[PDB]
């Protein structure tokens, strides 16, 4: 069961890295709002950041969360410089996809999918 | 020692990039594929396969082609043993159904049985 | 077509099995006189790469790649040829396709 | 072409006459030949340099 | 309101259902002679735990565990089910 | 031999024709439906049956290498004519 | 141990005495090519492809027939073995026609595959080929005898499995033709399976002809629902359209065979379908409407009913999920009047114990029996593969078969005891010699057909057969692990309905007529509107409109067995699950989804949302409905036979006759087959 | 073609047509297959 | 076997076997398997922990001098517990030869980057991070190199489907290129082309 760690020896260093990444993203959001000329508020971007951080909140593996931190740092580097376009940044906000049916009755009405 | 102790189960569900709709609603099937009865070869029934359930395929309004919206429609995975397939299944968080391998029962062939003296296995003709 | 009016294809599906871009769609059923003939033969010209695998995998010289190249359209769906368009193209360019095949059939 | 008809397709005149030629033409233009298992790396001198296929 | 059907799930090999099986071999037929209109479905399974299901009116299903229960215990449980009707 | 549907649409040799209530006929209004007026069944029905004096016959479709693969047709039955699988030409023993 | 040592390519292996070279090479792992050999047919050895070389011996031996001895080394990859294979296949392909592009076997042809594998690369034949005159053997099997290679699997299948003895070889030399010598139709239960075991394209499937190609068809492993045998099948589809149905190899049920109805009911499965929900208008005609409107009308009718005012009749092709969903929905309004079209006698032990309505031994148990007594059944048309297993045991294990009922043709010679049911009373008393025959039998077997329980005295017949079985089992030399009492079912949705606590028979509905009725594809016509009261809200849920749909107020389109993942229990209690091959057409949905949505609309929401939760509910009702491909034993025969003696039902004097006597009545049974054109063509062929 | 004319056939067009794209005589794609599933038409008589 | 069968080179086979024994006996700590193919190619399957001490040896030893890195590759085989197979191809200009070094890793365990050995790998293994997810520890700049900027998932993994989970189209309401779930107008028709008969008896695996 002995494996090779990536960055964190246990959960504490990994969640510290998560905390630092969240601080960096929260500092970075107003700059990406200003430079990309987005039509959204800063609070909307920060709550989207919080939603994306809480999406992966069930991970209890140091290597998986280390890889998640690495990918988050990569995305932060890609959005500090303007390598993402307005489309790439705005793709986190699904503005063109209609909300799918949620309950059983509407899903029964609209198709065969479970 | 440069090694750590990890006791939790494997979970690569958050790293593969698959949306959750194609994770919590899919039902994989792990099975040895059935031999084609029109042929006689048995080389296609050697390796275990992982397949997914069939979703909706409809007809195109213009040309009548088979339009689909299922990204995993043509995903067949090959595994040497059942345990490797089941480990790949639970690694990615897919609910699975496992079918046992159906090895054919050996017979007792006899060419002399076609020419018996007091039995019913006499061939009518040849 | 054969030199009696009968179309050459007998729906063997070699061309759609050898087409690398999957541009050929074939659906067949037995017709009135019990002959193995196609019912749907669709070639997507926007999928086709124009490499001549279908014209060289055809056992009865049915599908051919004619010499015409001035057929650009103004609409996307006009480049989605069904069986009727291909048969009309064959009847339009048979007088050239037969001569080209007679010229080049000894190299195959 | 190579004279191995299980790799290269036969001549079109032989395909319409012989039986084994037609069978090999069918199985080559539907399924394709079977390559023995293994891995290789073949490199040539393309005009841009070493062009390799693994 | 009252009883509608009884379901007994048991096992054929494991000893945990053994006394339950004792019931089916000793105190069933006369029990079936006392309730001619009560469907008592007996289901055997290869590796199931002993179980007793009671269905009342309007789909009220109640569950009773019968693991390592002797003939007297499962008999008393069945009398409680029959005489409860709740 | 192309028949005309009651809506005015033409019917292909396959038999495909859009229904009266089918909306997809909006693709044909202001334009034309491309059909071929040379039906293969009617043209192959005009070919005469060839009388030959052999029990079996060999057919290649004509032209040699420009035709279909060569096949052998048995003509033992006298009630019906043996037909080529590819070309559709029919032969008959004259006896 | 009598295992002896042999060598395959220098590798040592153990074999039993009497083992062929082919089986030993298969045990090592080498598949010797073969054309005429079959593991389920007699050894013929008339193709010479399997010629393998034994070392230190100046001759090649036929591996499909040569019995091995000790010390043999088998060279499966030497030079002269390959030379023999190449010469034999050059001879085989010398006279073969150039029909590959116009052949349905192309892409799945054994001759093409081993020509690529073991054959040569060119043809030295510079002569003229032969041309065989074609034959007609029916509208199912298309015959082109120019492509036949004279492998004689036709003759062995029709002589040892189908038992027809109508196929043979006429001629001598290169002009020998495999046929029937006269205009005779090869009509049988298993007449399609020759298409499975023809290595060339000589025998093809006429409905499937010129439609698809084997390399572009997706194969989905599913379960047949056409009868109660529960045949494992493979549905080959192509872009959302079902093309063909092939057998699956299951050694316990349908080894590699299927009946003709299973193979050829798909074209009727895609005809006369229900696509949208219809409701009655102000003129009493069915007009199309939305799902919400029809479900709201049905829920509004259901809300006003309570107690005995709502009932249900189950069809013959219903899964356990839909059955348990309808049972829960009707239990929410306190209605236990759930019925099935087929009748099973409930007087006595009833459907409480699982011993008295199951084929308790196995399908394969006929391989262990020595005396089999068939009472009031025609197993050739009701369970064709069970009859095939009986014939296999009769031919190989020298089984003794006796029949009570009409003297029908079962393709083997049995002992007809007469059609009088009172003859059964003679076995339970001992005045008949067959009582002594059963007493001296070590592993006896008594099979009672489900069609004999449809009569008025089904309880009396069941009591008599149970008395016979208990007299035999407790007085003869039976071990105690053996199961004698067996019942052969004919409805796929029968055992699963009985395990869920349904009431078999519609006499409970006739006793107290309901105000609204539920039909789960019950097309038998057992209940009509004349028996029902004046204003009956009949709701039909199914896929084909045959009998119950013209009399229905609301039609709810359901899904077929190829369009949903569904649980079916065969006649021996073995649960199996089908898979989704295609999707239901139009607005048709899954049946349990319809019932659960109806409960959701009505304010009586059921506690399951996905298929797995419904399966957990199924396991709650009965566990053996979720253990797939696992036969569960059913004990306590003594208690059922003791309870059966209380009700002294009296046998009628009428003789026992089945509903199917000839080949005409087999093809059109239920709504799937009655809406088929191939079955109609088969009926038209056998009538003339 | 004045000295080497092509072989004449019955099906070859006698009137050549140029590129018809953008004209009312342009090609329009459509499916060339019949309907697969045949629906169940309800009876036109009430159950009364 | 003269005009059709490819000629066999035995001197190169013997030399490569001798050099494989040489490499295996020089480095017994990291070298696990050494094999020579039938067309005279040498494969050295090694431990991942010896990615660096092996390669520099082949870069710096006087008898190897494999100064060129031709190709760096990764192979995804899902049937193993270590599904990723990283393969280095080395070219020696001095001795005019080619060698192949293979190693294994799974999704989570990182492997040491060889940017201190060959700098071309500075891009090459970065490409692997874009398409297989194998994280290369101690890299100067590791990011995506071929896929889209907002792309999620590694496309060259075998469990990743052919078509992606998203597609791009222009929307005039938001005046932007938007990503939507994929809906193919015609499905990619999967063909079953495997022959059911055994082809090569020399590669016949023994049964279980
Ligand atoms: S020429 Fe076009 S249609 Fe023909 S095989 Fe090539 S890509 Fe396909
Ligand atoms: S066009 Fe030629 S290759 Fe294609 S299906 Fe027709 S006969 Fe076969
Ligand atoms: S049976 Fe096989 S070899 Fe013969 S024509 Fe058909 S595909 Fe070709
Ligand atoms: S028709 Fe087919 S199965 Fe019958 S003898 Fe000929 S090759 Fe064998
Ligand atoms: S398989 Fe043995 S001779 Fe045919
Ligand atoms: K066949
Ligand atoms: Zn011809």
């Amino acid at each position: 069961t002995s494996v090779k760690p990536i960055f964190s020896r246990d959960m504490n260093e990994a969640k510290r890295r998560v905390r630092e990444l969240y601080r960096a993203w929260y500092r970075e959001v107003p700059n990406t709002v200003h430079l990309f000329q987005l039509d959204i508020s800063v609070k909307q971007g920060r709550d989207k950041v919080r939603e994306m951080f809480k999406k992966n909140a069930h991970v209890t593996d140091p290597r998986v969360v280390d890889l998640l931190v690495i990918k988050g740092k990569m995305e932060l580097e890609e959005t500090i410089n303007v390598w993402k376009q307005r489309t790439h940044v705005m793709r986190f906000f699904h503005e063109t996809e209609a909300p799918r049916p949620k309950d059983f009755l509407s899903k029964f009405y609209v198709g065969h999918d479970p | 020692t440069q090694l750590i102790t990890v006791d939790e189960k494997l979970d690569i569900t958050t790293l593969t990039g698959v949306p959750e709709e194609h994770i919590k609603t899919r039902k994989a099937r792990i099975f040895v594929p059935a031999r084609n009865n029109m042929q006689s070869g048995v080389n296609n029934t050697k390796k275990w396969k992982m397949e997914f359930d069939t979703r909706e395929r409809w007809e195109n309004p213009l040309m009548g082609w088979a339009s689909t919206a299922d990204p995993l429609s043509n995903l067949v995975l090959t595994f040497s043993t059942k345990e490797d397939a089941i480990a790949f299944a639970e690694k990615n968080g897919w609910s699975y159904d496992v079918e046992e391998r159906k090895v054919p029962k050996p017979k007792s062939k006899s060419y002399g049985a076609n020419f018996s003296w007091n039995k019913r296995t006499r061939v009518s003709t040849k | 077509r054969y030199p009696s009016g009968e179309e050459r294809c007998i729906a063997c599906k070699l061309c759609e099995a050898v087409c690398p871009a999957q541009a050929i769609t074939i659906e067949a059923e037995p017709r009135a006189d019990g002959s193995r003939r196609t019912t749907r033969y669709d070639i997507d010209m926007t999928k086709c790469i124009y490499c001549g695998f279908c014209q060289e995998a055809c056992p009865v010289d049915a599908i051919v790649e004619g010499p015409n190249f001035e057929f650009s359209t103004e609409t996307h769906e006009e480049l989605l040829y069904n069986k009727e368009k291909l048969l009309n193209n064959g009847d339009k360019w048979e007088a050239e396709i037969a001569a080209n095949i007679q010229a080049d059939y000894l190299y195959r | 072409k190579v004279d191995d008809a299980k790799v290269s397709p036969p001549k079109r005149a032989e395909m319409k006459t012989s039986m084994e030629s037609l069978i090999h033409h069918f199985k080559l233009y539907t399924e394709g030949y079977q390559v023995p298992p293994g891995a290789t790396y073949t490199a040539i001198e393309a005009p841009k340099g070493e062009f390799g296929v693994y | 309101l009252g009883l509608r059907e009884i379901r007994i799930h048991l096992c054929q090999r494991s000893p945990g259902s053994q006394g339950v099986r004792d019931f089916i071999e000793k105190r069933y037929v006369e029990l079936k002679k006392a309730n001619p209109d009560l469907p008592i479905l007996i289901r055997e399974c290869s590796d199931v735990q002993p179980k007793l299901w009671a269905r009342y009116a309007f789909g009220q299903e109640k569950n009773v565990s019968l693991n390592n229960f002797s003939a007297d215990q499962v008999t008393r449980a069945l009398e409680n089910v029959l005489s409860s009707k709740a | 031999g192309v028949r005309t549907s009651p809506t005015g649409e033409k019917v292909t040799h396959t038999g495909q024709v859009y229904d009266d209530e089918d909306y997809r006929r909006v693709r044909f209004v202001g334009r034309q439906k491309e059909v071929n007026e040379n039906f293969a069944i009617d043209l192959i029905a005009e070919q005469p049956v060839s009388q030959v004096g052999s029990r079996v016959i060999s057919c290649d479709g004509g032209g040699g290498a420009l035709g279909h693969p060569r096949v052998y047709i048995n003509l033992d039955k006298e009630t019906k004519t043996g037909t080529c699988g590819y070309c559709g030409l029919q032969f008959r023993q004259q006896h | 141990s009598n295992l002896i040592e042999v060598f395959v390519d220098g590798q040592s292996v153990m074999v039993e005495p009497g083992t062929t070279v082919l089986q030993a090479c298969e045990k090592v792992g080498m598949q010797i090519p073969r054309f005429c050999y079959h593991e389920r047919l007699s050894v013929a050895g008339n193709c010479r492809m399997c010629l393998v070389e034994i070392e230190k011996a100046p001759k090649v031996v036929a591996a499909c027939a040569m019995p091995v001895m000790k010390g043999w080394n088998i060279l499966t990859n030497s030079e002269k073995t390959k030379k023999a294979r190449e010469g034999v296949m050059e001879f085989l392909l010398a006279n073969h026609p150039l029909d590959c592009p116009i052949c349905d076997q192309g892409g799945e042809c054994d001759l093409q595959d081993q020509s690529m594998m073991f054959g040569s690369d060119r043809s030295r034949f510079l002569e003229g080929k032969r041309a065989v005159e074609d034959k007609n053997i029916g509208p199912l099997v298309k015959t082109i005898m120019t492509r036949c290679i004279q492998c004689t699997r036709c003759i062995r299948f029709a002589s040892e499995i189908a038992g027809v003895d109508d196929l043979g070889t006429t001629g001598r030399g290169n002009d020998m033709q495999v046929g029937t010598y006269i205009e005779k139709m090869f009509m049988s239960e298993l007449s399609g399976n020759i298409i499975d075991i023809c290595p060339v394209g000589a025998l093809t499937s006429k409905p499937y002809a010129f439609t698809a190609r084997p390399w572009e068809t997706r194969k989905t492993e599913s379960i047949d629902v056409m009868d109660a045998v529960g045949s494992n099948i493979v549905v080959s589809t192509r872009t959302g359209e079902v093309m063909r149905i092939l057998p699956r190899m299951h050694e316990d049920i349908n080894e590699e065979w299927i009946s003709d109805k299973t193979r050829f009911a798909y074209d009727g499965l895609k005809r006369q379908r229900l696509t949208e929900p219809m409701v009655r208008n102000e003129k009493g005609l069915l007009t199309h409407t939305t799902w919400e409107d029809a479900l709201s009308r049905v829920a509004g009718m259901l809300q006003s009913c309570q107690g005995n005012d709502v009932a249900a009749i189950a069809g013959g092709l219903v899964d356990a999920e839909a059955l348990i969903a309808l049972k829960d929905l009707l239990n929410r309004v306190d209605s236990d009047t759930l019925c099935t079209e087929e009748v099973f006698p409930t007087a006595g032990a009833g459907t409480d114990l699982r011993s008295n309505y199951l084929l308790n031994t196995t399908i394969a148990g006929v391989e262990e029996a020595d005396v089999v007594l068939l009472v009031g059944t025609n197993p050739r048309f009701e369970a064709p593969l069970f009859n095939a297993r009986i014939r296999k045991s009769w031919l190989h294990n020298d089984l003794k078969v006796a029949l009570i009922g009409s003297p029908v043709d079962l393709t083997y010679r049995y002992d007809h005891l007469g059609d009088s049911p009172k003859i059964l009373q003679d076995i339970a008393s001992g005045s008949h010699p067959f009582s002594q025959v059963l007493q001296e039998a070590k592993k006896p077997m008594v099979v009672l057909g489900s069609s004999a329980l449809q009569r008025n005295d089904g309880a009396a017949i069941l009591a008599a057969v149970s008395n016979i079985a208990q007299k035999i089992r407790t007085s003869s030399g039976v071990t105690g692990d053996w199961k004698v009492m067996n019942i052969l079912h004919r409805i796929a949705s029968q055992v699963a309905a009985l395990d869920l606590g349904y009431k078999p028979g519609v006499e409970a509905i006739r006793k107290n007529p309901p105000k609204m009725l539920f039909l789960l594809g019950a097309d038998g016509g057992c209940v009509t509107r004349q028996d029902l009261p004046k204003d009956c809200f009949i709701v039909y849920q199914g896929h084909h409109g045959d009998v119950g749909a013209p009399i229905a107020d609301v039609i709810l389109p359901g899904a077929a067995y190829t369009e949903k993942s569904a649980t079916y229990v065969n006649t021996e209690g073995r649960a199996q699950q089908t898979k989704v091959a295609v999707m239901p057409p139009g607005l048709a949905r899954e049946d349990w989804k319809i019932i659960r949505a109806l409960s959701e609309i009505a304010g009586m929401t059921l506690p399951y949302d996905t298929l797995d939760q419904v399966r957990n509910r199924l396991e709650e009702v009965s566990p053996n409905l979720v253990r797939y491909d696992d036969v569960e034993g059913a004990n306590y025969f003594q208690q059922a036979s003791e309870l059966s003696k209380l009700v002294n039902q009296q046998l009628l004097a009428d003789p026992l006759v089945p509903p199917q006597l000839t080949i005409k009545d087999f093809y059109m049974t239920d709504s799937i087959s009655r809406a088929s054109q191939t079955m109609a063509k088969c009926v038209k062929a056998v009538t003339e | 073609p004045t000295v080497k004319p092509p072989t004449a056939r019955k099906f070859i067009w006698t009137n050549h047509k140029f590129n018809l794209s953008g004209t009312p005589q342009q090609y329009v794609p459509y499916s060339t297959t019949r309907k697969k599933i045949q629906e169940w038409v309800p009876p036109s008589t009430p159950y009364k | 076997t003269r005009p059709t069968v490819r000629p066999r080179n035995d001197v190169a086979h013997k030399q490569l076997s001798a050099f494989g024994e040489y490499v295996a006996e020089i480095l017994p700590k990291y070298v696990q398997q050494v094999q020579v193919s039938c067309f005279s190619e040498l494969e050295i399957c090694i431990h991942p922990d010896g990615v660096i001490p092996v390669l520099t040896f082949l870069r710096d030893h006087s008898n190897a001098q494999f100064k060129s890195l031709a190709d760096l590759t990764a192979v995804d085989i899902p049937t193993r517990q270590n599904r990723f197979e990283i393969v280095y191809n080395l070219l020696s200009l001095r001795f005019n030869s080619r060698i192949r070094v293979k190693t294994y890793t799974d999704e989570l365990t990182p492997v040491e980057s060889s940017v201190s050995v060959y700098k071309a790998a500075n891009w090459y293994e970065r490409e692997i991070w874009d398409m297989f997810g194998v994280f290369f520890a101690n890299h100067p700049d590791l990011r995506r190199i071929l896929t889209d900027y907002g792309f999620e998932g590694h496309p060259f993994r075998k469990d990743f489907p052919l078509s992606g989970y998203v597609e791009l189209r222009y929307d005039d309401e938001v005046k932007r290129v938007v990503a939507e779930p994929v809906e193919l107008a015609q499905e990619f028709r999967k063909f079953d082309l495997n022959s059911p008969w055994e082809a090569f008896p020399a590669y016949r695996q023994p049964p279980e």
